[PDB]
RNA sequence: AUCGAGAGGA
């Protein structure tokens, strides 16, 4: 492998270094073993990065994941965007896929999740436990004509004297 | 060297329609699934007692034309005598902008 | 008209390539493009 | 259907009148000429040819949309010459080479044969 | 979602688009019995009334008029029929529903809409012929071109609703995009290759021309430029008159390959404001690249500027191009006599090396390969030779060209196609892939029944030998016509995978915006992220800058950064400083110009570890870079007068800038602390900009100055922030749902290694977003 | 005589060849133009179809008979039916012609523009003579009639010019070259081989100078001396379209430098 | 209550984007209905083209609610607003 | 479209005055586009036209057919005998002007095909027309006098911008709109508007 | 003013890499020793064959229009062949007093160098170049 | 479909010539090219309207009615 | 020029389209995949023409 | 005027 690093002049150098490369996964085994280095190991299935490094590490393998499919298609993405994306995925606690699994089981508002999936089985379970609805998320207000609190309608407008 | 049968002739591999894109081994072989594609929306005259029939719908083009280069297959298709297009004289130059 | 009375119906591993043994059956490139792509044959 | 009549090409509408001259905004002693109804057959020529009047600073022409007609040319000239004149000048001379042109061509025509 | 998140909608049309080279860039040709029969909603001002009164009689027939007129008591007053229509009496506090105008915000969009680009207000002017008509440059992002493509239009109803138009969806504002934080239009097309024509040096135009050109821009200050050549014949350069369009105070500096301030291959780029002095202008410059011409127009000047600038090349280049002619003929693809037979050996010389090999494996000599079946790196062994073969083989016909060739020039503009393109036709096709592996043996161990059984070599499994010039032998043909069929299978489902990862994508941060404390939140209120991208900074407002302070040796760091004003050699010349020669020796302020040095050290050592990789360019808001060249033209500096400053002006100045640059305003402690934070990276730029043996060494400047770009940098910073309203949630997904669509194999071409089988193509982004339990390529990458 | 200059090289009733010295560009070219478009002719405008039972559907015919060509000599002395004061068209500005073929033959039963008559009244002048160039007598096949077909239809024809329609064009093609050595280097001659050999000269090349490549490139060199062919549909004899062209061309100078005195 | 008082408020003095296309859309759907106009018409008669000249010389009488997450807000005018963007 | 998936609608018809035009006095009916033809690699559309010119000259049969022998060169020779640049092109003079072309410009016959669609049969507009019994939106079908869909994706787009009132808008003031009565209790619509 | 340089060039390089109207011009003076210059010429206007001695200067006069030249009566610098106008650029400094001024004539380059440009060739956005015989 | 008065692209009355055509080589048993030389075209647009041109004006005239 | 090939039901022009359909009679053998019971599998769609 | 299927456009 190629590997730029500083020289002790300073400056970056290109210098050589054996990587070894596998076909499986079991992380807890492979890092514990003499003569390699466990801090900078590395297991493309970031379900066990999570596992085994903690909810943390979790986070950037699943973006050097999402990253290394867009760079390597040769597009460019601003972070701030993927970022948003792999945080939105972790702050639940674990891993949360983007499917009627993961976020949208999630506690919510009602209309809002109903907007995607099985929609009426969520309108149903929603008058068994009678939740209530916020109606502060983008669909609700959509559902309902109203001018949705979004950049136009963030805020209210008004009234004031001033007059004088 | 150890032969039993021999192809009619190779032309043959083609349905009804890209028999009429003139070099199809000249092509980029989704194209050629594109004029077969269209070429079935292109009007020309889709019968000859078109005048006598009743239907929702007619197209017939007021002066239709032999292409200008056939396919030796076409003309089993009778394309050459009930044909689909126009002879235009085609100036591949950017010009105007339009 | 003279096509769409030789066509080729395909209900629902690979059924969608133009497999090997079409040659000189079902055209290689005489197909509708998109929604049901392949799918659909003409002789 | 939203198809501009064609006559639209060569007769003038209403209101629209066959010239139109407004003072050019920017450079001193200028002037910006709208021809309504008229084109390249006609543009082209007053242009080229008024380049050849030496006291002309400036001068030229564009269709400015090819759905209509009506096309610009403006024209800067020296200290004390007027545009208008400029344009008198240059019209007059393309009227005398083809009152010319007219009969250079009549008497080579009539001493042909077949 | 069929009804109450998706409504069908008045007031809107939709026709066919067509290229309008003679329209600009916010607008839309909509045709008259279009916005002939669309009305918007009009109040009777005593402003509009005249012009109003005479559009009643006029009616719904003659263009600029009405439909309905609204009164008060309900009732509505039908004017393409009625005893009253050739009258009236207008009050004020009527409504008078006239016909869609020349000049009117609307909202334009075009399906698939994935972007809030799909999404634009434009002007109106109304034209013949049925078409919307659109100019050149907003074709990118709507994604269309006019292969009867068609297109949708609606008309607001009230009047903000036509402000909030404007003032957000207007296309000038979106001509730089929150994805990539760069600008999403550019010059395309004949403009394009055109530009590259009129702008070689080779290129000159004369007189007669230079004028209708100069007169060709609209806001030309009517001012004949001083030609290149006065000699015998006093040419114009082709440079020296798109240098028009050019605005004022537009600096620009680039640098290809071999580039060396004097262009030997006429590359790279250089504009010293205005007037271009050096280099070819294409895609990389005129086009809608990182960092060149448009996305520094439209921080420079501004939208409504960069909006105008556009349609001005266009203008020119077109004309030039109109009266000068291009075009393609299939000899542009007749490559070389004696280059022929040499393309041709070189496909003999891979054929008969794929033999040896073949014949290895056949005499159980080939092993292993390691980790690898006996077959498999056969398998592996042959692709690679074979694109060897045709890639090497296709560069044959890229050398052999032809400056004169058609082709070449596009390619060489970048206007359309590519290497493989010249490659394919000309010279070679290459080998034909199917599910990743070449040709399979459909019948019993033979692909067609014209070969014999247990053949392994390249037109057995699918080497078309030849061109598109030569032509396809029919045994080829039908290969070439199988991975033909996959390319299109899995469009119709590439397509239909993408949208619904994008939707899914959609669904789930619909509403994450950021709030009015810039954390970011959801329905909830959880925080999800405390900055919104952890800077607070609204990617538009973003540009890659190297940092400087990362590379080079600490020999070439020391020798930069170090004002030792103790030591008799490294102190600043009085050459540079109006003070210098009393400020060599002293202690008081050396321990300033010290304690400078030690915090830029800390930067280095920083930076080191947030960038363990040594990579020096990141994206960072406020290009100072560019601020620099602004003041070394507003404030006209000569490079041999001494300065002004004190030290203490320096030093002590960009501190207090430092902290100036607010982001979070809040008075605790814990969010003064995020405030340093999402601050400080910046600021390592920004101290290894404005640093002592910089400001006086390299770009040159005085008090006067300096103020001027210290006030600049704050006021430059703050309107990068992100206003909070802006909805982030759908700006995520959108911006890594588009590129999903705009992928190509879900294969690759890693598929020469019959084992560099990584999962990706769009199936990853699938593994990803499902949280997948089984993944396809699993794998250690141990150090 | 003076100024712009011609030379005929060859003469006929159907094509004028000539070459054209010491004039502008810019005069050729707007010479060239006005040809094409801009010179009054006359041709079929209102067809009126009283019976039509044959192959062919009404407004096709009414097509066909609208580029049929008629005698368009004298037509500087007819109204443009825009311009006159009768209702929709007299004797003034409109010429009336009626075609009427029944079939009749069990043979096919051809309809040729021969068979067209003239009906409104002439005062006496040159026009609406169905241009007749084929040898048999019979100029451009209208329409087929097999057996009990008839057709019998009104026609108008009123003045008129090709920047309307092109059936008002008297032009045809109009051949036109200059410097054919590229002198001025106007163009630049692709080549994959070689710009001599794979590009033939043209039949001009007998009338000018050859360049002799131990001369520097005539930079002060300006655009003179073109080689125009002129052909002619039939309307106006091939001489009078490249009159009258120089005469419209003049013509409408007139009007604007006229424009300027009024306004 | 609730009303977070003018010393001490820690939002964006600069207006956003949002608040100014809302701000120059309310202020002309006053205009539009011929009500009362804060500044000498210079030549002007577009409602919309008319509120920016107001917004210009900060003659409109509209104070802005922020609501902050917690139920909390803010208040400035659009006399004490930057209008720098 | 051409017989190989160049496809195209006409962006403005040209008269011949102001079109560009061979010595001969030829005008093409038909002026695409050079960057037509890296992109797509079509190449037959090249020969295909060559060789037409060729059978236009000659008078015999142009052949198109698949595999045979066929080529460019076989051609050309074909071409430079009958006495144009033997791969096509030719000189042109821009029609505004009158000047030469510089550079010159494949030009030859070739088939073009008139597909359905185009225009005023697709053009569409509505301000209120009718709607729907069934939610008062209004209806499908061009034809009878429709209103285009503000799909779900739409939507999108417009939250992105953060325009949001006009979203209220193609929501509220087109399309639906109602208003209905509750009872601030219970919450349904139970009550009876006995109204005026 | 007036002028800002005058001296007599041997060209030792002429180059038509890849173009046709234009040629990239290496020549040094007869006078002094320690100098050099490099200059895109329009070859078609002015034929340049290898060692082929020209004089070169400049000026910065003979502000408003550039108007046709109409020199029934006028007056330019113009006792020369080949003239050209331009900007400077770069004001670059190899080690010690050796020194070189980068031009751009629309594109056409000069890269000249040597000592004595000394008090003479301040960045004035004008400068034309000048060449005879 | 009944031959072309003048061609489109340059309109030279092709009209009256079809008919000429059909003998210029049934009667005087000649091949296409020389056939269209002689009748007067020698520019491929004209050339092109009457080697192209396909008459059905022949078979609609067989039906009946 | 008409060739048939198509009904007519009532006034209007009917066309067959061929339905493809796996053949019968032929015995064939299948692997089934790695989560379940069962390594290998033959079928026959045994039917009378 | 609604429900059902297909054909076609990006
Ligand atoms: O952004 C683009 C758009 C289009 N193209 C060129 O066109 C296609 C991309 O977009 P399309 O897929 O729409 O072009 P297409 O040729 O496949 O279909 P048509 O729109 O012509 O009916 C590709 O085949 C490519 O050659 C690009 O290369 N980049
Ligand atoms: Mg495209
Ligand atoms: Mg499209
Ligand atoms: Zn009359
Ligand atoms: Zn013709």
């Amino acid at each position: 492998y190629d590997r730029k690093v500083p020289s002790p002049t300073g400056e970056y150098v290109k210098e050589p270094e054996w990587v070894l490369e596998t076909d499986g996964v079991n992380l807890s085994e492979v890092m514990t073993v003499p003569g390699i280095d466990p801090t900078r190991i590395y297991t493309n299935s970031f379900i066990d990065i999570m596992e085994v490094l903690g909810i943390e590490a979790g986070r950037a393998a699943l973006y050097k994941e999402v990253y290394n499919v867009i760079a390597s298609d040769g597009s460019y993405v601003n972070y701030r965007h993927m970022a948003l994306l792999v945080d939105v995925m972790t702050t639940q606690g674990g891993l949360t896929s983007v499917t009627r699994h993961g976020f949208n089981r999630s506690n919510t508002g009602a209309l809002m999740r109903c907007s995607f999936e099985e929609t009426v089985e969520i309108l149903f379970e929603a008058g068994a436990s009678a939740e209530l609805d916020d109606c502060r998320g983008v669909s609700e207000n959509v559902i309902l004509g109203q001018m949705a609190p979004i950049g136009t309608g963030a805020f209210d407008v008004m009234i004031d004297e001033e007059s004088l | 060297t150890t032969f039993t049968h021999c192809e009619i002739h190779p032309s043959m591999i083609l349905g009804v329609a890209a028999s009429i894109i003139p070099f199809p081994d000249h092509n980029q072989s989704p194209r050629n699934t594109y004029q077969s594609a269209m070429g079935k929306q292109a009007m020309g005259v889709f019968l000859t007692n078109y005048n006598v029939r009743m239907d929702t719908m007619a197209n017939i083009l007021y002066y239709p034309q032999k292409p200008l280069g056939t396919t030796r297959a076409m003309e089993y298709l009778k394309f050459r005598e009930l044909p689909a297009g126009q002879n235009a004289i085609v100036a591949i130059a950017c010009y105007s902008g339009y | 008209t003279l096509s769409h009375l030789r066509r080729t119906n395909t209900p629902i591993a690979k059924p969608r390539q133009l497999h090997n043994t079409h040659w000189g059956l079902v055209c290689p490139a005489e197909t509708p493009e998109g929604q049901a792509c392949g799918l659909v044959k003409n002789l | 259907m939203n198809a501009p009549d064609r006559f639209e090409l060569f007769l003038l509408g209403e209101g629209e009148s066959k010239l139109k001259i407004d003072p050019d905004t920017k450079a001193p002693n200028a002037v910006v000429i709208t021809f309504e109804k008229e084109d390249h057959t006609l543009g082209n020529l007053i242009r080229a040819e008024l380049l050849n009047d030496r006291k002309v600073l400036f001068a030229a022409y564009k269709v400015e949309h090819p759905f209509f007609a009506r096309f610009k040319l403006r024209i800067q000239t020296t200290e004390g010459y007027d545009p208008k004149d400029a344009l008198k000048n240059a019209c007059n001379s393309i009227i005398n080479k083809l009152g010319a042109l007219k009969t250079n061509f009549e008497t080579e025509w009539n001493l042909q044969t077949l | 979602r069929g009804n109450l998140m998706g409504k069908r909608v008045d007031f809107s049309a939709r026709t066919v688009i067509s290229g309008d080279p003679n329209l600009e860039l916010d607008q839309v040709g909509v045709p008259k019995s279009i916005a002939k029969t669309l009305t918007y909603p009009e109040v009777v001002t005593p402003y509009n009334i005249d012009r109003l009164t005479q559009l009643v009689r006029n009616g719904p027939n003659e263009h600029p008029g009405a439909k309905y007129v609204i009164r008060d008591s309900g009732d509505r007053i039908d004017l393409r029929y009625s005893k009253r229509a050739g009258d009236i009496q207008l009050q004020y506090g009527w409504k008078v529903e006239r016909h869609i105008m020349d000049n009117d915000p609307v909202l334009f969009n075009r399906q698939p809409s994935l972007h809030k680009m799909s999404m634009m207000a434009h002007r109106v002017k109304v034209i013949p012929y049925s078409t919307f008509r659109l100019n050149l440059s907003v074709t990118s992002p709507y994604n269309a071109d006019f292969d009867g493509d068609e297109m949708n239009l609606h008309v607001p109803q009230s009047e903000e609703t036509r402000a909030e138009l404007s003032q957000l969806c207007a296309v000038p504002l979106q001509i730089v995009s929150p994805q990539s934080n760069k600008p999403c239009m550019g010059i395309v097309q004949d403009t394009l290759c055109g530009i590259r024509k009129l702008t070689l040096r080779d290129t000159f135009i004369e007189l007669d021309q230079v004028l209708n050109m100069l007169y060709w821009v609209p806001d030309w200050d009517g001012v004949i430029p001083t030609p290149a050549i006065i000699k015998p014949k006093p040419l114009w350069s082709g440079k020296q008159i798109l240098s028009v369009a050019i605005p004022n105070g537009i600096h620009l500096q680039r640098f290809d390959e071999g580039t060396t301030l004097l262009s030997p291959k006429d590359n790279g780029m250089l504009i010293i404001d205005g007037q271009i002095i050096f280099g070819v202008v294409e895609k990389k410059t005129v086009g809608s690249s990182n960092g060149g011409l448009i996305h520094v127009v439209t921080r420079e000047k501004g939208p409504q500027v960069c909006a105008k600038l556009f349609g001005n090349i266009q203008k020119v280049v077109n004309f030039w191009l109109l009266h000068n002619g291009f075009s393609t003929g299939i000899g542009d693809t007749i490559a070389d006599g004696p280059t022929m037979r040499e393309i041709t050996e070189t496909i003999a010389e891979a054929k008969k090396k794929v033999l040896d090999v073949t014949k290895e494996a056949q005499a159980n000599l080939l092993t292993a390969k390691h980790g690898m079946t006996l077959r498999e790196s056969f398998e592996d062994n042959v692709v690679r030779f074979l694109n060897e073969a045709r890639d090497k083989a296709g560069r044959l016909a890229e050398v052999n060209l032809k400056d004169l060739n058609n082709v070449k020039q596009m390619v060489m503009a970048g206007s359309k196609g590519s290497f493989i393109n010249i490659a394919q036709m000309s010279a070679c096709v290459g080998q034909q892939s199917v599910e990743g592996k070449r040709i399979a043996f459909g019948f019993v161990d033979r692909t067609l029944p014209h070969f014999s059984k247990d053949d392994y070599s390249p037109e057995s499994k699918g080497f078309v030998e030849n061109s598109y010039l030569r032509g396809l032998t029919p045994q080829e043909f039908f290969f070439h016509a199988m991975g033909g069929r996959e390319g299109l299978i899995d469009t119709a489902v590439k397509t239909a995978e993408t949208g619904y990862i994008q939707r899914r994508l959609v669904k789930a941060l619909e509403d994450i915006m950021v709030h009015y404390d810039n954390t970011t939140r959801n329905s909830l209120g959880n925080v999800i992220q405390f900055i919104y991208g952890e800077d607070g900074m609204d990617a538009a407002h973003i540009e890659k800058q190297s940092l400087d302070t990362i590379g080079g040796s600490d020999a070439a760091f020391e020798k930069r950064y170090r004002v030792d004003l103790l030591n008799t050699d490294h102190t600043l010349d009085p050459s540079l400083l109006e003070s210098g020669s009393e400020i060599l020796g002293d202690l008081k302020l050396q321990v300033l110009l010290d304690e400078e040095y030690k915090q830029l050290v800390k930067d280095r050592k920083f930076l080191r570890e947030v960038f363990v990789d040594g990579e020096a360019n990141w994206p960072l808001p406020v290009n100072i870079r560019r601020i620099i060249q602004n003041a070394q033209q507003t404030f006209h500096i000569d490079h041999t007068k001494p300065s002004d400053l004190t030290i203490k002006d320096i030093v002590l100045g960009v501190k207090d800038l430092q902290e100036n640059l607010l982001v979070l305003r809040g008075k605790n402690e814990i969010i003064q602390n995020a405030q340093r934070d999402a601050v400080t990276l910046f600021c390592c730029l920004l101290r290894s900009r404005l640093a002592t043996r910089r400001v006086l060494q390299e770009y040159r400047l005085t008090k006067q100055a300096f103020d001027w770009v210290l006030s600049n940098i704050e006021a430059q910073f703050l309107r990068s922030v992100v206003h909070p309203g802006e909805m982030v949630g759908v700006l995520a997904a959108q911006s890594i749902g588009e590129p999903a669509t705009q992928m190509t194999l879900n294969t690759f071409h890693f598929a020469g290694v019959a084992s560099k089988k990584v999962t990706s193509g769009v199936p990853r982004l699938k593994e990803i977003l499902n949280v997948a339990k089984n993944m396809k390529t699993p794998s250690l990458t141990v150090y | 005589e003076e100024g712009p200059q011609v030379k005929i090289r060859e003469a006929s009733k159907d094509n004028v060849d000539f070459i054209l010295s010491n004039v502008d560009l810019a005069m050729a070219n707007s010479l060239r133009r006005v040809m094409i478009a801009e010179i009054p002719t006359l041709a079929i405008d209102s067809v009126e179809v009283e019976t039509n039972t044959t192959v062919l559907a009404d407004e096709f015919i009414a097509h066909r008979l609208g580029l049929i060509p008629l005698q368009s000599m004298d037509i500087e002395q007819l109204e443009y039916s825009r311009d006159c004061f009768c209702e929709d068209h007299c004797d003034k500005c409109s010429v009336v012609l009626t075609l009427q073929a029944f079939g009749e033959s069990e043979s096919t039963t051809n309809v040729y523009s021969k068979d067209l008559v003239i009906v409104s009244n002439l005062m006496g002048r040159n026009i609406g003579h169905p241009i007749i160039q084929d040898k048999e007598g019979n100029g451009v096949l209208i329409c087929k009639l097999r057996k009990g077909q008839e057709l019998k239809l009104t026609c108008v024809a009123k003045k008129g010019i090709a920047k309307e329609h092109a059936k008002w064009g008297p032009a045809a093609a109009i051949e036109f070259e200059y410097d054919p050595w590229n002198k001025l280097k106007h163009t630049d001659y692709w080549y994959e081989q070689d710009s001599a050999k794979e590009w033939p000269q043209s039949k001009n090349c007998e009338y000018e100078d050859p360049p002799n490549e131990g001369d520097p490139f005539d930079y002060k060199a300006q655009a003179d001396t073109f080689y125009m062919n002129v052909e002619s549909v039939g309307s106006i004899p091939v001489d009078q379209v490249v009159v009258r062209g120089i005469d419209t061309l003049q013509k409408k100078v007139a009007s604007i430098l006229l424009a300027l005195t009024q306004m | 209550e609730k009303a977070i008082p003018k010393d001490q408020r820690a939002t964006t003095p600069y207006m956003t984007k949002y608040e100014r296309a809302r701000i120059l859309g309310t202020r002309a759907l006053q205009i539009s209905m011929n009500a009362p106009v804060f500044v000498d018409l210079e030549g002007e008669t577009d409602p919309l083209r008319i509120a920016m000249k107001e917004l210009a010389e900060k003659k409109i009488p509209l104070v802005i609610r922020r609501y902050l997450p917690d139920g909390s807000f803010e208040d400035w005018s659009v006399e004490e607003l930057i209008v720098d963007l | 479209a051409s017989r190989h998936g160049q496809k195209g609608t006409i962006g403005i018809t040209y008269r011949r005055e102001d079109m560009p035009f061979t010595a001969e006095g030829i005008v093409p009916d038909l002026i695409i586009n050079p960057h037509a033809i890296p992109s797509r690699m079509t190449v037959a559309h090249l020969i295909e036209c060559l060789l037409s010119k060729v059978a236009a000259l000659s008078g015999n049969e142009g052949d198109a057919s698949p595999f045979t022998d066929i080529t460019v060169e076989g051609i050309s020779k074909l071409l430079r005998e009958h006495g144009y640049q033997s791969r096509g092109f030719e000189v042109m003079y821009n029609g505004h002007t009158g000047k030469k072309l510089m550079a010159q410009i494949f030009f030859g016959p070739t088939y073009y095909q008139r597909l359905r669609h185009m225009v005023d049969d697709k053009i569409h507009a509505r301000a209120r027309g009718p709607m729907q019994v069934l939610t008062r939106q209004p209806v499908e079908g061009r034809s009878r006098d429709g209103g285009l869909r503000f799909g779900e994706m739409e939507r999108d787009c417009m939250i992105a911008h953060g325009a949001a009132s006009f979203l209220k808008e193609r929501l509220m003031e087109a399309s639906d709109a109602f208003r209905v009565h509750i009872c601030g209790i219970c919450g349904l619509m139970t009550v009876i508007a006995k109204l005026n | 003013s007036n002028t800002l340089f005058d001296d007599i060039f041997q060209v030792s390089e002429v180059d038509p890499g890849r173009y046709n109207k234009v040629c990239r011009i290496e020549a040094a003076s007869t006078t002094q020793d320690q100098c050099k210059l490099t200059l895109d010429i329009n070859v078609e206007l002015f034929p340049v064959a290898a060692q082929d001695s020209l004089t070169v200067t400049i000026a910065s006069s003979l502000t408003r229009s550039w108007r046709p030249p109409q020199a029934g009566d006028r007056s330019l610098a113009d006792d020369y062949d080949y003239v050209m106008y331009g900007t400077a650029y770069k004001f670059e400094e190899v080690s010690k007093d050796l020194i070189a001024v980068y031009y751009s004539f629309g594109g056409l380059l000069m890269r000249l160098e040597g000592n004595y440009r000394n008090l003479n060739n301040l960045k004035q956005e004008n400068a034309y170049l000048l060449i005879r015989r | 479909m009944i031959v072309p008065v003048r061609c489109f692209s340059c309109g030279k009355v092709v009209g009256d010539k079809w008919e000429s055509y059909l003998n210029l080589l049934q009667e005087d048993e000649l091949d296409e090219g020389t056939a269209l030389s002689r009748l007067g075209l020698k520019r491929y647009c004209c050339r092109r309207m009457i080697l192209t041109h396909v008459d059905l004006i022949e078979k609609f005239l067989r039906y009946n009615p | 020029f008409d060739m048939g090939g198509y009904f007519i039901i009532n006034g209007s022009e009917k066309v067959l389209i061929a339905q493809e359909r796996s053949a019968g009679n032929i015995v064939q053998v299948f692997k089934k995949a790695a989560p379940s019971p069962i390594s290998h599998v033959a079928e026959i769609r045994s039917a009378l023409e």
